[PDB]
């Protein structure tokens, strides 16, 4: 059997698979049980970071990532890491 | 996610990091009309830039911005980047740092104006620039070997040993598919055949790159090509003109495994290979032989391997076996090294940054890379 | 149980007292990146410990700890000794004591910092510093002789008489295996073949302990040497070159015999044993030439007991006869003798405890051993 | 009067002994017209011998007879002593004994070989084989002294005390002047100049010859390359092409001081001196240090006797002054210590006699001479 409850997490909310089309922007919201920590994304091999391209808005302990460039490049997988806690989710893009 | 531009020879190779394979492949040509142009109700477009050069070569002079890794024309390379930037990838320079792939023992100066150019050109937080060699040898997914990395533009053989490099074992080649192109024009006139004119220049490149391929041994079939069969095929120009060649398009690869023909000194690929090995320490040697492994745009055509392993097997000891991977797609393995490269969390940390730029110098890029 | 290390030139045995044989034999070597390597992914691994290095030889530059039976840096020890206590051993220092041992005539600082180094780096209740002579006597079983010990530190004399010794009759000689494989490495390059770096320096003394033998006589093999036929053998290095040896491999065991070819004074190890015998009472000579036994690295060559033998006889008086035991693994007997010495009940009572350290200090170590 | 011939590396020394300098002095070359000839009067000579093909080098293939002390080819090496005695000495071999001067260490197959063709090819009554050190050490005219002799092949050290050699306080350095020479051309290609070319090999040598010199401090002046003014000089080939230098020139001497440039583990020239006093006897260390020469090719460079000065007295104690006696022409110092050597009495008695060589055999030189 599965142990039951899992070891002290820093997301309050994980963040959900999601569907978008080719061109269409992508809008990812996940939250953590405790702030002042920052919250680095991974893309499908790639690290993602507040720059152009992509979106990353930091309120309190909410944490948004916007995609507005993707398309075939990103299907895979992206993973979210806040402080220690280790966590990922799955984007499908159809062509 | 992050942006990989390939400065190569003759082709840019552009595209986005974490991708196998680039969005933007296109020669690096700038092709304008030599001739004053008669019709009727013609735009008369002056400037050709990209593959629609290609389609309209016989009439355009075509001119190349990358000379032996050296750009000629600042401008011309502007209009390139500006091409990969916002047509193929459809990005804006300001949002990612840019990575750019280096071949090895390049000159002090195009890495400084390199970066100089990207950081007051294009704005960009970050860029890093990398070596060839390395890079390929990600690709082929392996800790310790040697690397022979054949541009378009120079030859060049890097050793590495587990992380390790030796920068003395290095060995830089002057001999490449470029070459073996001019080699190619001068060797058609004999025939009866003669091309004068850099657009007509790429025609024989194009025949080189799918009919042209690497003899088993070059004596023999040179002594069968006197009732040449299959030796002969036709190639039909976009002009519509026709070309037959035989024992003509063998003979070119083999320069650059017998430099005599070309009339230099300097050895053939395979015995670069093994000087490089030697400069290498000697313990280190017996995994370098096995380990083997072939890039660039050069080492496309068949048989490159099978001849390869056969020569450098006879030449080294037979006491252990020699091992040469060749994997195909290894012309674009430079471009897919600079992917890969700007995909690892520690790589990030690297960057050199532009506050850095800004108070030590340009010349901080020897000191930061290698 | 109890703890056994042994820190020989060249290798470091580690094991657990009352085994026949130790858990852990790996050289004492530390590596360290002499070229910087470039690519991404690497730990860097700045420093490299054990057979690890070994493999990775060729890149890095080796260091020994150890020179002369006198360790030159100790953070690199420190690092030997944790890998032997964790890496092969698998156990805690605090568990048991941990027994050491040194070879005659060793100086004072390196009794006294090792002892420092293992009451404060490890915390272990208590610590015992052994003499190897003793030890060696003790594997052999015998109550009276005389010890010749040699490894690939120092060569070493020590006669001893029904459990006591003569410390006026303990004889230090500078020759060892060590120095024979720069005299040999010296004697490789008038040949043809030269060895400048420590990574091959290792190559030419694996060729000694297995090719080289000791000659009979110097003088006729030299003679015949001139028509080699079954003097030469060839031999596979890691890196594939090939080498043939003569009169060459026979030539340098001869050394510790013939000292001149070296060029320094001091004689031969068969008379260095009949030194120390001179120097010990009238009455005890006669048992010490019957008991001769034969210790450490450089004695693994075959036919020196046999040489030893005659030229034992020959020098002294033919009233009595000689015999020389001489048993294979002696290379290994002294750690062997650490083992053995620390299953003693009684032994356990005479190592140095670290409440006595911190209140008398670190000079009782020759106040309490020998 | 004796004929003295030097064949060492890149040249051929000939003279006539009891002279202070040599009558013919060339590089001991061969040159063939690697590219077909197309002139309307040429006589199409194919093959160039000595300073001839010094002023026709770009055409020419270079060859050298002789790597590392070691000759390739024979008939070419015939050529060149015929070149010798006839053309400039206009002299027959017949007529007086021969010397030739050979480094330490070197192999047993040159000092054979090297007297059966002076015995057989060219016939004459007696020759001798000498070497370098001690005839060096006649020139500067003391009996006792420590020699560092470097010449175009391999740099060696050999100490002397009041006419006594240590053999085991001889040590020989991989490092040369022609090394330098592959090192400074591998360092020109990062400034963007390329010369892969034998012929042009020779270019690089030469501006490293006047142009070069040894910098008081090699990070200082690195510093100071930024805003260069006297550093940069210009360099005419015989081909037309410009060359111009600046810190360049002065780093590539330095390596000899620090071989780390290079790649190689083993210490520069004076941390080498320092070790060959190190295994000389404590006694006659004293007046070694004052008592310093310095011959052969590379040593040209001026300000090499102030680096070293400061550097061995740095090192060295205090208590004792450090002089270093480094003559203008040290370079063909070797070749005039063999006509000084030839000219003693007592040395014609030591000649090695056609009637031994056939009588005994080739490996009595070893047996006779150092």
């Amino acid at each position: 059997p599965e142990p039951g409850k899992k070891p002290v997490s820093a997301f309050s909310k994980k963040p959900r698979s999601v569907e978008v089309a080719a061109g269409s922007p992508a809008v990812f919201e996940a939250e953590t049980e405790r702030a002042g920590v920052k919250v680095r994304w991974q893309r499908g091999g790639s690290d993602i970071s507040a720059s152009n391209k992509y979106g990353l808005a930091t309120e309190g302990t909410r944490h948004t990532l916007t995609v507005r460039e993707v398309g075939p490049a990103d299907q895979g997988s992206y993973a979210v890491i806040a402080g220690s806690s280790k966590v990922k989710f799955d984007l499908k893009v159809i062509e | 996610a992050a942006l990989v531009i390939d400065n190569g020879s003759g082709m840019c190779k552009a595209g986005f990091a974490g991708d196998d394979a680039p969005r933007a492949v296109f020669p690096s040509i700038v092709g304008r009309p030599r001739h004053q142009g008669v019709m009727v109700g013609m735009g008369q477009k002056d400037s050709y830039v990209g593959d629609e050069a290609q389609s309209k070569r016989g009439i355009l002079t075509l001119k190349y911005p990358i000379e032996h890794g050296i750009v000629t024309n600042w401008d011309d390379m502007e209009k390139i980047w500006h091409h990969t930037f916002y047509n193929e990838l459809r990005v804006a320079p300001e949002e990612h740092p840019v990575l750019l792939t280096e071949a090895p023992l390049n000159p002090k100066a195009n890495r400084e104006k390199m970066t100089q150019i990207m950081f007051e050109t294009f704005n960009t937080p970050a860029m890093y620039v990398a070596i060839q060699a390395v890079l390929s040898l990600y690709a082929s997914g392996r800790t310790t070997g040697i690397v022979m990395d054949s541009g378009d533009g120079v030859t060049h053989t890097v050793p590495i040993y587990e992380g390790y490099a030796l920068p003395h074992a290095i060995l830089r080649l002057d001999l490449a598919g470029r070459d073996l192109t001019d080699y190619l024009m001068k060797i058609l006139t004999e025939r009866g055949y003669s091309f004068t004119t850099t657009a007509e220049r790429e025609i024989v490149r194009d025949i080189k790159e799918k009919l042209c391929y690497v003899a088993l041994d070059f004596e023999q079939e040179m002594a069968t090509a006197a009732s040449s069969s299959s030796l002969e095929k036709s190639y039909e120009l976009p002009d519509g003109q026709v070309i037959t060649i035989g024992n003509e398009r063998f003979r070119c690869p083999e320069a650059l495994f017998q430099p005599s023909f070309l009339g230099m000194e300097s050895c053939g690929i395979h015995e670069t290979t093994f000087n490089s090995i030697m400069k290498c320490d000697v313990d280190i040697r017996k995994d370098l032989y096995a380990n083997t492994v072939l890039s660039g745009g050069t080492t496309m055509y068949p048989g490159i391997a099978d001849r390869m392993q056969k020569e450098i097997t006879a030449l080294a000891p037979s006491t252990m076996k020699i091992k040469i991977i060749a994997p195909p797609e290894r012309k674009y393995s430079v471009w897919i090294g600079g992917s890969i490269l700007a995909s690892l969390s520690t790589f990030q940390q690297m960057w050199i940054s532009k506050q850095e730029y800004d108070e030590s110098g340009p010349s901080i890029v020897h000191r930061k890379c290698f």
